[PDB]
């Protein structure tokens, strides 16, 4: 698909994630651009999972406490698709503010930005 | 507020 | 063009700005499809110059002092085109370190994101 930009609404999708953790869970994902690699709900790993230290810089600044990275691979299927994608590590929120798929995921969906 | 979105080190 | 989605190199095109408050400046900027708002930094105005707080949430929550609206449009040309991209108002980053064009303008240009 071809996915309209347009300010008032976000572009996201519904992605099937797998932490490797517990069971693989669909969730609503925004499709990101400007993000390196993709993040992912605390709330979607065992509270009892082993997670790495990292810092991400963001719109207010450097943050060293907000994200972890994944200690095992992460795949995430989108729709219509049997093939997941393999994230080696990613981001987690340890807020659970946001799920935001990146350029890692994109770049092995091939997805491009196109301006006419 | 509206939403900006991330990158590494 | 057709820019292809890589996470080790960021999608950033050159474009010249025009903040209606001294000349037009080149900056180079991240086209970022998870940014509801366009950003331009600080720098690119006169020290003379009125703007507006703003909160703005990004990776690491919500942030007061670290943007700020515009209260005129700003231009903005990309490469090899005449026609402006005119943002009634855009977000201003104090610590200048974001250049992001966001929906408001990928829109206006009629950008897409497109998924095989």
């Amino acid at each position: 698909p071809v996915i309209p930009l347009d300010p008032a609404r976000r572009p996201v999708i519904k992605a099937q994630v797998d932490t490797q953790t517990s069971h693989p869970k669909t969730i609503e994902a925004l499709l990101d651009t400007g993000a390196d690699m993709t993040v992912i709900p605390i709330a979607l790993f065992s509270s009892n999972t082993p997670l790495k230290n990292t810092s991400v810089l963001g719109a207010g600044g450097q943050t060293q406490d907000h994200f972890k990275l994944t200690s095992l691979p992460v795949l995430i299927r989108l729709p219509f698709r049997t093939t997941p994608i393999v994230l080696t590590s990613c981001l987690v929120d340890t807020k659970n503010n946001w799920a935001i798929i990146g350029r890692d995921a994109l770049q092995q969906c091939q997805g491009v930005l196109y301006l006419p | 507020a509206p939403q900006v979105x991330v990158m590494h080190p």
